[PDB]
Order: C-alpha cells, then structure tokens, then sequence
C-alpha cells in the first residue's frame, strides 16, 4: 500500500497576518492556516524502516530557511552599498505537511536513533511544529527525548560523522547584550543543571563506547562559526566561546553559576552558501534571547589509538543536521 | 485526476445578487496545501482575479470587489462558490474556476475550469426556434433563431459527426435577442441516404430540441 | 565550502582540513 | 492591486524568437518570485505556461520560458509557430495578499498565406416561411485576414436592414470568420426573382445568389 518517495511537500504555520517578523511574513506566502484538528492514526502492525541520515524532508526545510534568509536579512555592501534595515525575528514553529497522495510515518519509539525498524508506527499528515532555528555547536529550542537520552550518528566508528545527542532534560540559555562596548555581550546558564546532564551524557555516550572515559575538549580548529557557538538574536549573531561549558573539572569540588563572554559580529560566513555578508550593528537598547538546549552536536576525534578513552568536542555547521534533529523520526512515502 | 465545473445561472438582472459554484473531483482540503479560485473575463478583455479561499474558512479577496463579494466552502465543504451582490453590465464575464495551489512556494492558477458566461441585463430568457436549412449547387446546416442569453450549442447526429462542422459565431440582432447558424459539409453521392439532426441547447430556458434535414 | 583553501588553512597549525557545511573546520 | 503593464501586441515569423515583457512594481514583481504566465487561444479556457518566474508544467514546450529582473518579468518563445497565436497573459501575487493579472499581449505570427473567403447562402426554410417570417443566411469562413465588407441585393438593387452582420472572430486554425443575416417579411422574398450576397475582401469580389 505505499513506497517510500520524495515530493515538494507544503508547509503550515499560525502565522498572523501584519506582524513585520521575517518568519511571520515569509510563512504568509510559501505556507497556509494550520489544521485545526490534525489526526494521528496508530496503524494496524506495521514496523518501518526509517533514516534519518537520508531523509528529502532535510534537503526542503533547508530550502525554505534558507530563502527565508537571503530575503529577509538584507545585508549593507552588495554581492558577488544595499541599505540594511533593522527587522524583528523570532523565528516561529514551522509543520511541513504532506499533500494528495502520499503520507508521513511517525516513528513513536521513545529511544529511538533515526535508523532500522520501528514497529510503532503512526501516520501524520503534517509534522509536528519546528522553529527553524539556525545555529552551531547547541541547539536550540526544539524536541526533546520522551524517555532515555539519544545519540544519533549515521555511523558511529567513522570519526568524521557528526554525532548529535538528544537530551531528555533541557536547560536554558540566558543572552545578553545589555543596553550599554556594544559589541560586547554575555550568556549566562546555572552551572549546577547544566554538568548534571554533561554527567548524564558520558555515562549515556560510555555507554556506546565500552565503558571507557569520556573526554572534552574544545574545538580543534576552524572558522570564528564553528570553533564558538554561533547564533542570532532578534537580528543580531552571537559568538560565544563554550571553553567553558565541557569544563571537566567542575563536575570533584567546584561552584555554581557559568557565564560565557560571546562577541557579536557584523562580518560574517553565511552558512547558506560560501561567502561573506556585511550587517549593520546593534542598537543601545538591550538585546535578550533566553533558549533551552534541546541538544548538541559533537565530533570525535577517532585518533585513538587507543589509549583507554574518547576525545569528544563542539561540531556544526551543516545545518541540515539542525533540521534532522527533529526530522529523524518522520518519514514520507506515497500510496498511489 | 482533478478537472472543475462551474454551475449556476447564466442570467441575473441588475441590482440583484449573482452566484455560482464549482465542483472539484480531487478532495478541497488536503490535497492539499492548495487554494481555490474565481476568475472571471468580460469578454474581449482581459483576466481579473475575484477571490482565493482555503479548505477553513479563510477568504482572500479583491479590494475592488470586497463591498458586494463572499466565497464559501460548502456540502462536506466539497465544492466552493461565489456570491457578488449588487451588479452591473460590467459585472458581465466568462466565470473561470482555478486551483492555485501553494506547496512551499509558487502561488499560481491550474487545473482552470473551462468556465461559464453569466449575462447582466433585466432582459427575459428565451428559447429559440429552429429550422431546418437545407442546400443546393454541398453542404448544408440548421438556424438557431431570436434566444437570449447566450450561449446555445449546437450538436450534430447525437455526437457522431464532429466530422466536417462549423457552427458560427452568433449575431445578437438589433433587437435584445441572439441568431446563430451551424453547417456541416458533406458528399453529394451520401444525400439519398443519411439523415443528419442537428441538437440545439439552450440551458437559460432548458430548451432541447432536433431537427432533420431533408 | 572552499575546501582546499580550507585544506590549506588548518595545514598552518599542522591539522586537515574538511568542510562542515558551507565552512571550514581542522583535525 | 496594480494592473500590471504588458505590450498590448508584438509579432515574429517561423523559427524566430521573441519576449513579451510584463512590468510591475516592489510588492508584486519586486518582491516575490511568484509570476504566472497564461496562453489563452479564442476560445478556450487559460492554460498555465510559466510558474515562478521561469519553471513550467510537465507537457509544455522547451520554447516557452520565463525570466525577470528587477519588476519586469519577460515571458520569451523561441522556435515561433502558428499554434502560438494567441493572447498572453502575466500574473503576480502581491504583498498582501492578492493577485493581479496583466492586460495581455496579442501574439502575431507573421508570413503567411492570404487566404480568400469561403461564402455559403442559404435561404429562407420552407418551415421559417410557413411562420410568416423568412432570414436569409450568409456564411463567410476561412478568410485571412479580417475584415471583410459584406453587402446584400435584391435583383439590382441595394438593400436593408435587414441586415446584420459579425465581426472578424478567429478560429482555432488562425484564420478568420463572420456571418451576416438578411431577416425579412416572407411576402418580400416571394417579391423578387433573386436575392444574393456579396462578399469582398481585398481584391476579390465574392456572390453567392439564391431564388424562390
Ligand atoms: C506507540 O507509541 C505511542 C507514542 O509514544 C504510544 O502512545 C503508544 O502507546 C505506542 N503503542 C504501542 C502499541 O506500543
Ligand atoms: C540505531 O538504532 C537501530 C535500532 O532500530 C540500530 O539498528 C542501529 O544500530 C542504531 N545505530 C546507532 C548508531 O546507534
Ligand atoms: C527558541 O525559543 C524561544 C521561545 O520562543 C525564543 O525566545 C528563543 O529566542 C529561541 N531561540 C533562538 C535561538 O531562536
Ligand atoms: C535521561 O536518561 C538518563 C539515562 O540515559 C536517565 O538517567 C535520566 O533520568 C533520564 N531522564 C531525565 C533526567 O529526565
Ligand atoms: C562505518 O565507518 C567505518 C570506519 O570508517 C567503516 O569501516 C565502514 O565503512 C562504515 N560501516 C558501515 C556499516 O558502513
Ligand atoms: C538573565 O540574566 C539577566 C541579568 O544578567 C536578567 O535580565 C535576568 O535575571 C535573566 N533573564 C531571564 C529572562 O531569565
Ligand atoms: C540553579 O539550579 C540549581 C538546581 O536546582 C538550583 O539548586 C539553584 O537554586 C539554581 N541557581 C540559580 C542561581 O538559579
Ligand atoms: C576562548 O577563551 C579561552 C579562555 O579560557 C581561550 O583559552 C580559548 O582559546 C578561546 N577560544 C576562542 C575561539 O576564542
Ligand atoms: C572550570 O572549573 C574550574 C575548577 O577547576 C574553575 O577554575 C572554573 O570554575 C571553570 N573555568 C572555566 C574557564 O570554565
């Protein structure tokens, strides 16, 4: 009665009709009204192979948020003066939403790792609502695992594979750039939470690896992108350096609250395609942006050797991965 | 899969309310992801949008038309239509049915309808008078005489002679009233033994009716 | 992505160069 | 709600090229890559050509594609034919929260033949007569191009009205097409000793006589 397939899906979002937002607005065209009642149907004994890590609803999301970009964020300077106005953005929860005939899979499977069979299987027909959050190293708020923590990776031994973990327990992020250096800004997150999980992880990542000591480390090198945790906050992109949060000292004796310094830039890589991009900047007034880390993505060094343990530091940058951490566990297949 | 059909009045007097609906064959919700339109053309002129509306009840109109203008969602939903108050002679046009649809992106008129005339007069409906014209020193037809509104069709033996048939554009006499012929060629040798009818429609007036030729 | 600048780029720490995305990253 | 601007005709010949232009403004055109593009053919329903600019619908030519710079958007045919001749229309959404047609290009394939007229009379039906009333009926068809000038007779004799007449209407294969009826009293055919019609389109003359 069905096989898997790929079509230009359509999206749905309570988008309001004159918010100035560049989501809102984007979503007014390119989406419709979301369904009032949307249905789920649990389906007879059905057990599906899904996969995350090939995955066309990826590779479409990815076309939207980034047109949404390109389109909304007006750089200064041309491309390849354009006068760079200052507009609201918050991004909104977007459905992607299946149309006449074919329908989503749902993979219900609580631990679950985007990959292999699922048995309990349901039949959406349109995805839960994602924020089209772009950002490295954290990311930001998002799903979250029902039951166990998840770590996901389309093959764990080949040390060049992101690895994205699902956290069962989020915790905040508090940014800031007050309201008078500009350019200088802060993120501030309870130190006592956030090493709780940190520990809930290595053992849950010892777990895949033999019960061998779990190592941090910071990022190895790269771009000012990748190398800190990059974001945007109503306009304005962050770079905060998170030396500071795989702290695998405290853990013994320590203390409470952590703080990270974080630099916004005008003058950055666009992660949407190879190049640069000139904004103009901030605005006395105070700039605040409060995210739960839904999760994060890793690499490893392989390296090992092997010593007795594993290297594990801040990774990102393809954003597609960003999209997956929501998607693994959707999948269209046609019926027709 | 998906065609549309406009069906309503084909007449509507001046000061009054005009209103017609369009019948799917694909599922208005859905299926998907798309809108449904009306289109309409006075004739000799261009295209102007009337209205968008979607499976809920949201409706997207022309803010030339937003006094006098509703479309509407209706058995099931299934089907949508269109009610335009307080009319004119410049309210006359070929009513278009259309589908958008928006996936993630193009916003753009398909699966067109192949629409209907709606006429703007407080002229009355009338059915015509045919007869049979026949030839000499060929080919030979059937006058579709004083009807209105338009458009009547003429037909030829039950459907089975599309065959050599012209049926011409009509004259609308003086008078309030239409005129119209239809000719269909044929061999001389044939004549002797072929009865051809014709078949005149005229659905303003349900008048149907068939006439032989010598 | 610009690999092989970015090949070139890690090369002056003595780390490879992939590209993570429309970036450059080093090990 | 603009209007939307397109060159009311343009024109090219077999194997040629040519680009109709649609121009609007920063909220329609501007502003989003939503332009349609419609052939029309008299007459039949629109049909879709150009979605989003420049993409097109499975069963459509290579020759039809779409560009746009700036809020001008251009529709550009290449490898002309006959089966072209039509009307285009432009289409856009617009900032909030409509669409918007424009006025419509005449597509005028040149080089062609000058075909003469095709006139068939026939007269008044012994059952029209049998109703006191008569009609004549003058059918002019496959003529190019339009229009044509058409006048009745009576034995010498210049008559009307009578005595209507259409307009040059085309056909689906390119060339066009009118008719004239001669209403009249039955007493008034039985009156003369032939009635006719004469058909004229650039230098021909064309009759067609009837009697009783
Ligand atoms: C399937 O998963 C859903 C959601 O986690 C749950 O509500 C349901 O009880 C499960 N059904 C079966 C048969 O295990
Ligand atoms: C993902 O889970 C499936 C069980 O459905 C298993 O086959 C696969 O090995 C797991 N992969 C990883 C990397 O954990
Ligand atoms: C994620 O969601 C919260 C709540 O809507 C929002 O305030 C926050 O700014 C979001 N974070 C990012 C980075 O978009
Ligand atoms: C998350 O999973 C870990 C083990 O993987 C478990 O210890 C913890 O209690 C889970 N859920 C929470 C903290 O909500
Ligand atoms: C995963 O990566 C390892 C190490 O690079 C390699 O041996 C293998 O090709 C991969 N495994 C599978 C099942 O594809
Ligand atoms: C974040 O900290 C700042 C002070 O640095 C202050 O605005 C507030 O206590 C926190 N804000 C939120 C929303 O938690
Ligand atoms: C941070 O969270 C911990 C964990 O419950 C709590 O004990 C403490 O009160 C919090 N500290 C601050 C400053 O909010
Ligand atoms: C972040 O700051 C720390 C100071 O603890 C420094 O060691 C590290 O090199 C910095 N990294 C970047 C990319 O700024
Ligand atoms: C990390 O932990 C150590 C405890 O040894 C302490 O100096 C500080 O609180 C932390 N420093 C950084 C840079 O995270």
């Amino acid at each position: 009665v069905w096989k898997d397939a790929d079509t230009t899906l359509f999206c749905a979002s309570d988008a309001k009709a004159h918010e100035t937002e560049v989501h809102n607005v984007w979503a007014t065209h390119a989406c419709v009204p979301t369904d009032p009642n949307p249905q789920e149907i649990h389906l007879e004994n059905v057990t599906e192979n899904f996969n995350m890590w090939k995955n066309n609803m990826v590779e479409q999301m990815q076309e939207d948020v980034i047109s949404l970009w390109d389109q909304s964020l007006q750089p200064c300077v041309k491309l390849t003066k354009q006068a760079c106005p200052k507009i609201s953005f918050d991004p909104i929860p977007i459905h992607y939403c299946t149309p006449a005939g074919y329908v989503i899979l749902k993979c219900n499977d609580k631990n679950f790792n985007g990959t292999g069979p699922c048995k309990n299987v349901s039949s959406v027909q349109c995805t839960h609502g994602i924020k089209p959050v772009v950002s490295t190293q954290l990311l930001l708020n998002g799903s979250l695992a029902e039951e166990e923590i998840i770590i996901r990776s389309e093959n764990l031994t080949n040390n060049a594979k992101t690895i994205i973990v699902h956290l069962n327990k989020s915790v905040e992020i508090n940014c800031t750039r007050p309201s008078n250096d500009i350019r200088k800004a802060y993120c501030e997150i309870n130190g006592t939470k956030w090493n709780k999980v940190l520990k809930q992880v290595t053992e849950k990542l010892k777990e895949h690896f033999n019960n061998k000591t779990i190592i941090f480390q910071p990022p190895s090198g790269g771009d000012l992108e990748i190398t800190m945790h990059s974001f945007n906050c109503r306009g304005e992109f962050f770079y905060c350096n998170t030396t500071q949060l795989f702290n695998n000292t405290c853990i013994k004796g320590c203390n409470g609250t952590i703080t990270l310094p974080c630099k916004i830039k005008q003058i950055i890589n666009m992660w949407q395609g190879t190049g640069q991009a000139m904004y103009a900047p901030p605005i006395d007034g105070k700039i605040n942006c409060v995210s739960n880390i839904t999760g994060i993505l890793l690499t490893r060094d392989g390296g090992a050797n092997n010593t007795s343990n594993e290297t594990f530091r801040p990774g990102g940058g393809n954003i597609k991965d960003n999209w997956r951490s929501e998607l693994y566990k959707y999948k269209v297949v046609q019926i027709e | 899969e998906v065609q549309l059909v406009e069906s309503g009045p084909g007449l509507v007097k001046p000061s009054q309310t005009l209103s017609l609906t369009c019948t799917v064959s694909g599922a208005s919700i859905s299926s998907g992801g798309y809108f449904w339109s009306w289109i309409r053309q006075h004739p000799g002129k261009g295209l102007e949008w009337i209205g968008n509306i979607y499976y809920i009840g949201n409706t997207y109109y022309n803010p030339s038309l937003k006094s006098r203008l509703t479309i509407s969602v209706d058995t099931t939903q299934n089907q949508f239509s269109l009610k335009l108050t307080s009319v004119t002679a410049a309210d006359t046009a070929v009513y278009y049915c259309a589908r958008v649809p928006r996936l993630r992106g193009g916003n753009y008129f398909d699966s067109w309808g192949q629409g209907t005339l709606v006429t703007v007069s407080s002229a009355s409906t009338k059915g015509p008078s045919v007869f049979p014209l026949a030839p000499s020193s060929a080919a030979l037809g059937c006058l579709v005489k004083d009807y209105f509104p338009e458009p009547v069709t003429v037909s030829w033996n039950s459907g089975a002679l599309t065959s050599g048939v012209h049926t011409f554009p009509a004259v609308l006499q003086s008078s309030g009233l239409y005129s119209l012929s239809s000719v269909v060629t044929v061999p001389s040798s044939s004549l002797g033994t072929q009865t051809y009818i014709c078949n005149v429609n005229h659905k303003p007036s349900n008048t149907k009716v068939d006439k032989r030729v010598e | 992505x610009n690999l092989h600048f970015c090949q070139l780029r890690c090369k002056s720490l003595g780390l490879l160069g992939r590209c993570a995305x429309t970036y450059c990253a080093c090990v | 709600q603009s209007v939307l601007t397109q060159p009311a005709s343009v024109s090219g010949s077999p194997g040629q090229s040519i680009t109709i232009s649609c121009t609007g403004t920063s909220s329609d055109v501007g502003g989003y890559k939503y332009v349609s593009w419609y052939q029309q053919h008299p007459d039949k329903a629109p049909k879709l050509m150009i979605y989003e600019v420049s993409n097109r619908p499975s069963g459509v030519s290579n020759r039809f594609s779409g560009s746009k710079s700036g809020n001008t958007a251009s529709l550009t045919i290449s490898g002309l034919q006959a089966e072209d001749e039509a009307d285009y229309y432009c289409s856009s959404y617009t900032s909030s929260s409509t669409w918007v047609f424009g006025g419509g290009t005449k597509l005028t394939v040149l080089g062609q033949p000058k075909a003469a007229p095709s006139v068939t009379l026939f007269p008044p039906s012994s059952e029209e007569l049998q109703a006191n009333k008569a009609t004549l009926v003058c059918l002019i068809s496959d003529f190019y191009p339009g229009a044509v000038t058409v006048a009745w007779k009576a034995d010498s004799s210049p008559v009307k009205a009578g005595v209507e007449t259409t307009t040059p209407s085309k056909q689906s294969n390119n060339k066009y097409a009118a008719s004239s009826y001669l209403s009249l009293t039955p007493e008034q055919w039985k009156s003369h000793r032939s009635y006719s019609c004469q058909v004229t389109h650039e230098g021909s003359t064309v009759e067609k006589t009837v009697a009783p």
